[PDB]
């Protein structure tokens, strides 16, 4: 179970990290797509709208944000380096499994 | 049932019983180990066995009487025991050859014999009995500069000093009237007892035992006697406890029966209603333990002792049984204090209730050295049944949440870790 | 066992910082490893910081500097925690290597 | 009288967790909320948006948050 | 009594850690404000508003 | 994460009713025919995931010459799947051999562990 | 020597040795690091967060 | 890493120079005495390292008694350094005190392992 829910964290992050790079163009779709995903966030209750401004550095997607946003792309690539360690950890206790779902320590290869 | 007299000093008790098929007499004294200094620790030891020696118990056997001694922190007693209808031969036993007499015991080459014995009895003790060793160090490292820290048996470096003149001081200022009570069990009324006593003269001393300057005071510390050589690990842990005339006195014994004893070669052991089971188990952390709760005339003890073969593991075992004293004072059932009530009375009735009437003699003879008198066994209990769980909770948080601790141990004991580890799993940061 | 033991990660955790044997002779010049590992922290979480505001082309590097110490909120903090933390991070190593040549610690075991 | 069985029921549970575990765990769970709102306010204090609907009414302590300036020393 | 200062801060860690932090929250605000003043009071006459009220005579 | 205890109420009073055996029994052995284990030498009773306390203690009551037999079914199997083929017709299992033999252990072990689990739970009255 | 005998620790000991006493002034000692090290954690985080919100230049422009 | 079969070999040369075991041995003395280890309630013995094979051998074969007391005399010293002072001036290891007791057991061990190593490389002259 503990290998299963790292791997759910590995696809989250690697989510965010393509989202951050199709930023780093600038094109049409992704100005665009930027503005659609992080005005998102300001439909929380209270204090919504000042979790947008500190994202985006501003009063709309612009210079800050995509300064910022290069920076961010170049750091969670080594955090999901990172978890991938953890996920090939919790996956050394019990070994891997095989497609007939039954025990496989009767017959063992290296 | 327990009838108590006076006269002109000494104190007579019975228990009578009329089912019992042998009577028992003697003197319990209100002095014991605690009333000796460093120097003259063992004295009471050697009056124990010159009361039991070759010349003095062969007198014994011709008249069909047998000789008993017990020494302990509060209190010594000397009995004779045989047949109903032979209690006159055992007073004018006990009267001629210990209260009135004590040259013909103290001659040269008996007490010269005897004390060869007796430092052969204590050599062995040092070096075989473990369990029964790290006890006596728990006692010594906890009241440390107080009278509660000495050994009951003496000490083989104190013993090789003592003479004769020794203990001609301490008989002259212990075995005194003021300080001792008669006790008579088994198979003997409280009107002849006493009426014997008045027909011969049968007086002790007339001066008064002399008094303590300090009182006994605990100390958290702990002392490591470390052997590679044994083959397992003895730990005894313990906090600041109850003495005998405490309102706390039945509530810390019943919190004791809540983890009890266990055996791991028992089969019928492993199934006991205890929390604790589980957790040591599954990996084998110890193969036995008991959890106690001494009394005494100052302060007490309350903790377990443990012997272990998993010497890789002990401090695992360590953090799972103070883990579940916390317990004590923030989540205990009721369930829990159900089944303790039920096996308290069952241990209190075998103690008591028992069928030697040596047992009951120290046990009556000491409880009216310290309060004058002896409490029933259907009073008690009626003071078991009383007790609530608020009451378990209000008296851990006391005593047992973030205090401090005493420890000692012996063998393999490199994994047993230091003294503020331990500590801090008196409490828990969840809470 | 206790879960510290038992789990897959927590069992790094402890046998590294909570459990682990240490001679009790050892005085303050062993003291410098931990600063060592608080060093790079500093380094690493600063410039991360500082680089949402920082362009490398040639012709704006040296602006962008200023801009980070006049313009950035706390700006000037960060840049001379950098600046600074990584000069305390050079007297830190050179008492690091020189302890390690006192007491003979490169020798044969190690 | 003689007893010759044991009468007993079986408490509400699911799992390692019980009903009468949680009672007593209860009060001390709500302290641990009491405590968690007070860290909560002492790291958004700077926060200007807390301030203005919560931390600015507090008698003694509110008004030294209140900021001073006048108009012509702002340039924004 | 210190058996009750006992009982009341330093039995429970909730309470504990609770106290920590309302006395954090508590010293925050009282040590920026005695700072400030004891900053300005030492530099009178050298600041902004000292000397644009003086040119407003 | 059903207990066979639970398995086995339901299943029950599906055979003692003369109806629903009628119209549920043909159902089920169509669906064990089509799910083929047996066409890989297998019995039922080896496809049990084994990673819990309460199948490693029915594992371990097993007899031996059962024990044996079964380590040998589970090899075979995980050699003929390796070549992506089935085995021979003639050493398929039969419907007669496919009897629950591991389904008496199971549920002994699974009465063993309800009953501590509600005698840590017990309340006592009066 | 005997191992009986407890060697000499009054050069360190205190002479009054309370537990509720000597408890309350461990506990305020720790209670007073604790307290302006998380004040000094509140410094810390709102620095980094606050270089992030709109630059004094970007400000003049709204 | 210098072989205190090398040692002896120049130390023992130059005891028994008349010249030479005149002006090297007053140096030597004040030599040891600055060094200090004897205010810690230590020997010279007890300072080499250990963590080589061939100092294994000779701690397996030191007589036990003599163990049990290097080990107390260790255990000492690092208490005596975690508190940065120096034992009393009466618990000093004197002069006559610091011999050499594991020197035969070192020059034992370091001629075994000399022989096998010559035998390893033994050429027959054929
Ligand atoms: C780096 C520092 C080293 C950390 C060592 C330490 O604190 O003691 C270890 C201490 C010793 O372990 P243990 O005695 O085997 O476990 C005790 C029991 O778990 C039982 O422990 P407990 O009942 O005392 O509490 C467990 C602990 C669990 O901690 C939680 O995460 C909750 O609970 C809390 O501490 C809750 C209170 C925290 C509120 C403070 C808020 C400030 C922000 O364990 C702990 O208390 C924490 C677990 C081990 C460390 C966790 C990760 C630290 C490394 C990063
Ligand atoms: C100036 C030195 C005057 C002190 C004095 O008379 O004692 C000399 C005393 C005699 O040496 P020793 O105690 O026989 O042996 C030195 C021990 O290894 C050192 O053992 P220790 O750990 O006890 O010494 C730590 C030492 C100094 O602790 C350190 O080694 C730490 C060095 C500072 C780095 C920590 C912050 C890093 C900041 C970045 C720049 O701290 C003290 O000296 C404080 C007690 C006075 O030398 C020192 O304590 C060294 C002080 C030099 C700085
Ligand atoms: C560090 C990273 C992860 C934390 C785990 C700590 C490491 C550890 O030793 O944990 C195991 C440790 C007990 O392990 P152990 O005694 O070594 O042996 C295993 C036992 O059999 C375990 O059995 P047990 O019966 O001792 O376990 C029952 C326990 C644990 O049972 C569980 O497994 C429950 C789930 C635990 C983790 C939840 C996810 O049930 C509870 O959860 C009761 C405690 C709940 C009260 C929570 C108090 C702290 C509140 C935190 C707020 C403070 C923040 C202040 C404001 C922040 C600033 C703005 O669990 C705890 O001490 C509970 C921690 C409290 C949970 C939060
Ligand atoms: C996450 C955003 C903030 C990022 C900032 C990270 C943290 C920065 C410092 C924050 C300091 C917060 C202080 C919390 C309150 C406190 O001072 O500690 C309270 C307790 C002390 O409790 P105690 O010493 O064990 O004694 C208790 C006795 N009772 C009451 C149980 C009878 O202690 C506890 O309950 C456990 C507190 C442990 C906190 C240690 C934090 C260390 C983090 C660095 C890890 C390095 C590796
Ligand atoms: C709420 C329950 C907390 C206190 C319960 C209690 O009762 O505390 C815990 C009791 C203590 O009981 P104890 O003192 O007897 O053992 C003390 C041991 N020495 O342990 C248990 O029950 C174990 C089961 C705990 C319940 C698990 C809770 C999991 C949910 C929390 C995490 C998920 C949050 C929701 C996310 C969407
Ligand atoms: C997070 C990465 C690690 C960084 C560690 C830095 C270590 C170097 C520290 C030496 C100089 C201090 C620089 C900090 C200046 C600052 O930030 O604030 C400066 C504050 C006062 O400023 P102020 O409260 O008025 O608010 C600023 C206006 N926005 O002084 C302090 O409170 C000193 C307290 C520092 C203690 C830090 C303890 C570690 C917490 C770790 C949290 C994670
Ligand atoms: C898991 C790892 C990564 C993923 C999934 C990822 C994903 C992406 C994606 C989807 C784009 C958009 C490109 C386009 O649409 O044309 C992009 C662009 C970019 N990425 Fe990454 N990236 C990763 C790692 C990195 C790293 C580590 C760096 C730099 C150190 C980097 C540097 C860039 C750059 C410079 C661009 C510029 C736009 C372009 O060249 O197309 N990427 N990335
Ligand atoms: C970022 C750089 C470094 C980090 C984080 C680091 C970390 C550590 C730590 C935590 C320790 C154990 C604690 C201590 O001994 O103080 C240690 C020990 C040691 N380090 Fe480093 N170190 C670094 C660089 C170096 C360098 C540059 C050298 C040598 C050129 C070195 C050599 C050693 C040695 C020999 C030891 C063991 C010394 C002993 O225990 O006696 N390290 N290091
Ligand atoms: C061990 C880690 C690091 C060291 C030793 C280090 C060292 C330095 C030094 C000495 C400077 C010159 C600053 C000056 O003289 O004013 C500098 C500048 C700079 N560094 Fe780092 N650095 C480290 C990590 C990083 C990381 C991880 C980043 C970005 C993710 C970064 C970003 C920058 C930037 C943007 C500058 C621009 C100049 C300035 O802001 O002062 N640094 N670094
Ligand atoms: C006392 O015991 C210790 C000890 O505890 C430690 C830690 C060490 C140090 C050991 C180490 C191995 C060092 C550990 C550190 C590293 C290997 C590197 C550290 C890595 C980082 C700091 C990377 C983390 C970076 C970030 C979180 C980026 C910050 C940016 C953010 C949050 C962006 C904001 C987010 C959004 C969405 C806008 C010791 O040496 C030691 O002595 C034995």
């Amino acid at each position: 179970v503990t290998l299963w829910n790292v791997g759910v964290i590995i696809f989250i992050l690697t989510i965010a990290t393509a989202f951050l790079g199709y930023c780093c163009v600038y094109g049409q779709m992704s100005h665009w797509g930027a503005t659609v995903i992080t005005n998102l966030f300001s439909a929380i209750p209270f204090v919504g709208n000042d979790i947008v401004s500190w994202l985006w550095g501003g009063f709309s997607v612009s210079n800050p944000t995509i300064q910022r946003f290069f920076a961010l792309h170049y750091l969670v690539p080594f955090i999901i380096a990172a978890m991938v360690i953890m996920h090939l950890m919790a996956l050394h206790i019990h070994g891997s499994s095989n497609p007939l779902g039954i025990t496989g320590n009767l017959d063992r290869i290296p | 049932a327990e009838v108590t007299q006076l006269s002109n000093g000494i104190v007579v008790a019975t228990e009578h019983n009329p089912s019992a098929h042998t009577a028992s007499v003697g003197v319990v004294f209100g002095s014991g180990a605690a009333n000796e200094n460093p120097y003259n620790n063992g004295v009471s030891n050697l009056w124990k066995n010159i009361f039991l020696s070759k010349e003095n118990s062969a007198v014994a056997a011709k008249e069909g009487l047998a000789l008993s001694s017990n020494i302990s922190r509060d209190f010594q007693s000397y009995i004779v025991s045989s047949l109903p209808g032979s209690t006159d031969k055992s007073l004018d036993f006990l009267n001629q050859s210990f209260i009135q007499q004590k040259a013909n015991l103290l001659s040269s080459s008996n007490f010269e014999a005897t004390k060869k014995s007796v430092l052969k009895q204590v050599q062995d003790f040092e070096e075989n009995d473990h369990p029964n060793r790290v006890l006596e160090h728990l006692h010594s490292t906890a009241f440390q500069n107080t009278p509660l820290s000495l050994p009951t048996r003496g000490t083989l470096e104190s013993l090789e000093n003592l003479v004769v003149a020794d203990l001609e001081s301490f008989a002259n200022n212990h075995f005194l009237n003021s300080n001792a009570v008669v006790v008579g069990t088994g198979n003997i009324k409280h009107e002849d007892l006493v009426n014997s006593i008045e027909s011969k003269n049968l007086s002790l001393q007339t001066g008064t035992k002399p008094v303590l300057k300090k009182k006994a005071a605990f100390l958290g510390s702990e002392v490591r006697l470390r052997d590679d050589t044994l083959p397992k690990a003895w730990i005894s842990l313990a906090v600041e406890g109850e003495p005998v005339n405490s309102p706390n006195y039945f509530v810390a014994k019943l919190a004791a029966q809540i983890f009890g004893s266990y055996n791991a070669f028992e089969p019928a052991s492993r199934l006991q209603g205890i929390k604790l089971l589980d957790n040591i188990q599954e990996y084998q952390l110890c193969d036995n333990f008991n959890h106690f709760s001494l009394s005494y005339k100052d302060s007490g003890l309350w903790g377990f002792s443990t012997a272990t073969r998993n010497v890789t593991m002990i401090d695992d075992l360590i953090h799972f049984t103070l883990k579940q004293w916390n317990r004590l004072t923030i989540s205990v059932t009721d369930t829990e204090v159900e089944r303790a009530k039920s096996l308290l009375k069952l241990q209190l009735g075998q103690l008591y209730e028992s069928g030697n009437p040596v047992n009951d003699a120290n046990l009556l003879g000491a409880e009216v050295l310290i309060k004058g008198s002896k409490l029933s066994l259907g009073e008690a209990f009626k003071k078991i049944d009383a007790i609530t769980v608020k009451d378990v909770k209000a008296w851990a948080g006391k005593r047992l949440w973030d205090q401090d601790i005493a420890i000692a141990g012996t063998g393999q004991i490199e994994g047993l870790l230091d003294y503020m580890r331990i500590r801090s799993d008196m409490s828990m940061m969840r809470w | 066992m206790a879960f510290r033991k038992s789990n897959v990660y927590l069992s790094l955790v402890n046998s590294y910082i909570i459990d682990s044997p240490q001679p009790s002779s050892i005085n303050y010049w062993w003291n410098m490893g931990s600063l060592l590992g608080l060093c790079l922290v500093i380094q690493i979480v600063t410039g991360i910081f500082m680089a949402m505001h920082y362009s490398s082309n040639i012709e704006l590097a040296f602006s962008s500097v200023e801009h980070i110490m006049r313009d950035v909120h706390n700006g000037y903090i960060l840049r001379y925690l950098h600046a600074n933390g990584a000069s305390f991070f050079f007297m830190v190593m050179f008492m690091h290597m020189a302890k390690g040549l006192y007491y003979g610690s490169y020798r044969s075991p190690r | 009288a003689y007893t010759s069985h044991l009468s007993s029921k079986t408490g509400l549970h699911f799992g390692r967790l019980s009903l009468r575990s949680l009672t007593a765990y209860a009060p001390n769970l709500m302290l641990w909320g009491g405590a968690s709102m007070l860290g909560l306010f002492v790291f958004t204090e700077g926060w200007p948006k807390f301030q203005d609907t919560l931390y600015k009414k507090i008698p003694l302590l509110g008004p030294t948050l209140e900021d001073h300036t006048p108009p012509e020393d702002k340039p924004n | 009594s210190f058996s009750s200062l006992y009982k009341t801060f330093f039995k429970r860690n909730a309470v504990f850690v609770g106290t920590i932090f309302a006395g954090a929250f508590v010293f925050q605000t009282v040590f920026d404000t005695a700072i400030t003043s004891w900053y300005e009071n030492h530099n009178k006459g050298k600041l902004w508003k000292d000397v644009k009220a003086r040119i407003a005579a | 994460p059903q207990s066979f205890t639970s398995i086995a109420r339901i299943g029950d009073y599906i055979l003692k009713s003369p109806v629903l055996s009628k119209l549920c029994v043909p159902v089920a052995n169509q669906f064990i025919n089509l799910a083929g284990y047996k066409k890989l030498g297998l019995k039922f009773d080896d496809l049990i995931a084994e990673e819990n306390p309460i199948m490693q203690t029915a594992l371990r009551r097993l007899p031996e010459d059962e024990s044996y037999a079964r380590a040998y079914r589970i090899i075979r199997a995980h050699q003929t799947e390796l070549t992506h083929h089935l085995l021979p017709r003639n050493e398929w299992i039969k419907a007669q051999e496919d009897v629950p033999y591991l389904l008496p252990y199971i549920l002994e072990a699974e009465a063993a562990a309800k009953e501590k689990d509600e005698l840590d739970n017990i309340e006592v009255s009066k | 020597k005997s191992t009986y005998r407890t060697p000499n620790f009054d050069d360190v000991l205190k002479e009054n040795n309370d537990a509720d006493k000597g408890r309350s002034y461990a506990y305020f000692m720790v209670g007073a690091m604790g307290l302006l090290s998380s004040a000094g954690a509140k410094s810390t985080v709102e620095t980094f967060i606050s270089s992030m919100t709109a630059t004094a230049d970007v400000l003049a422009m709204a």
